[PDB]
């Protein structure tokens, strides 16, 4: 159950956002899911500070709690969204998708 | 083409030109356009690219089709549909589902 | 309350067993991030749009997506010398090392 | 806040080589570093050391190795830091009343 990046669906409709957000009906947001135990892999882009605190959590776990599984980088969708009546078009909306998880 | 993720599609929103009412949507960028309807009333509102990133459902479609019910916003008038083949963004049809059953009706 | 916050952390090299590579210093206070990310995510935990969209997932569907995660969003430096490959080195700004702030992703 | 003055030593490194000083920016202390090996004090770096990561080992006016030396090669180095101009020149390690 190592850190790495899994499905998650976002539905606008569903979440109530359609009220303003008029495109797309959802997307492919996905999640970050699983722990991060000494030592982090290479591929989790570890900061110094994680590699620490994962290190002190195996030796005393009431001393410091494990590095956490987050989204390390994300990237824009496409959205279609109603400002006190205005349609706004952004091509590249930031902040969005998931593409990259780590240790953090 | 396919090899290179381009694809032409329409284009009205007043490195990439847009001249002559196209544009060219790279990286697997879909077609979309957003239409408002009321009745026999139908207005064009924009037209052009749609990022591939988060890989919408109803992107996957080759021609523009509208498959989720419209938002209640507006009085349900918006259309936006996006799509996966050249120029399929000109124009749109619809296949909504219709509201479920209850007890009630 | 327990809401994401930076909390006291003193890094011992010699209890993890670095002082075999770290020279100077003995240690350092590293900080850690604690606590829990709530919806709405509060602005001074500068959350990402994602992390807001997932923590509305799971307070709805808590096996859809799990919160959104308390966890370090800007590191300082230290000074250091280390042994690297036997050779002794110094750092004046070694990144990376101390929490300055906690947020939600 | 102050610019140290401090005695500067690194063959794998503003600088003054002339007189071996670094003036260090604000809130840097000084340190040393010395090796005691084989009946021998070697001096191996010096220079500037940042206040950032609540060092209390460099509040002291003077070098002082305060913590047992390091378990790296046998204990034989010898850190301090200290807050005045040019502190890190030289270092210090039954009670003075007995």
């Amino acid at each position: 159950n190592y850190c790495k990046r899994t499905p998650l669906y976002i539905d606008f409709k569903e979440i109530g956002w359609d009220s303003w957000i008029i495109a797309p009906p959802g997307y492919e947001a996905y999640e970050c899911r699983g722990v991060c135990n000494y030592p982090l892999a290479e591929h989790l882009t570890p900061t110094k500070h994680a590699i620490i605190q994962a290190l002190v959590h195996l030796k005393n776990s009431q001393k410091a709690s494990k590095a956490c599984c987050v989204p390390t980088k994300l990237e824009p969708i496409s959205i279609l969204y109603l400002d006190k009546g205005v349609v706004t078009y952004k091509f590249k909306y930031e902040g969005m998708a998931v593409s990259e998880c780590g240790c953090r | 083409g396919s090899q290179n993720q381009e694809r032409l599609c329409a284009f009205k929103d007043p490195r990439i030109s847009h001249e002559n009412g196209t544009i060219l949507c790279s990286k697997g960028s879909t077609c979309y356009g957003l239409w408002e309807k009321s009745k026999g009333d139908i207005n064009l509102v924009k037209q052009g690219c749609w990022s591939h990133i988060g890989d919408p459902q109803e992107c996957h479609y080759e021609e523009c089709v509208v498959t989720t019910t419209p938002p209640s916003i507006q009085n349900g008038t918006y259309r936006f549909c996006c799509c996966s083949t050249d120029l399929c963004n000109v124009n749109f049809t619809e296949n909504f589902p219709p509201p479920d059953t209850t007890p009630l009706s």
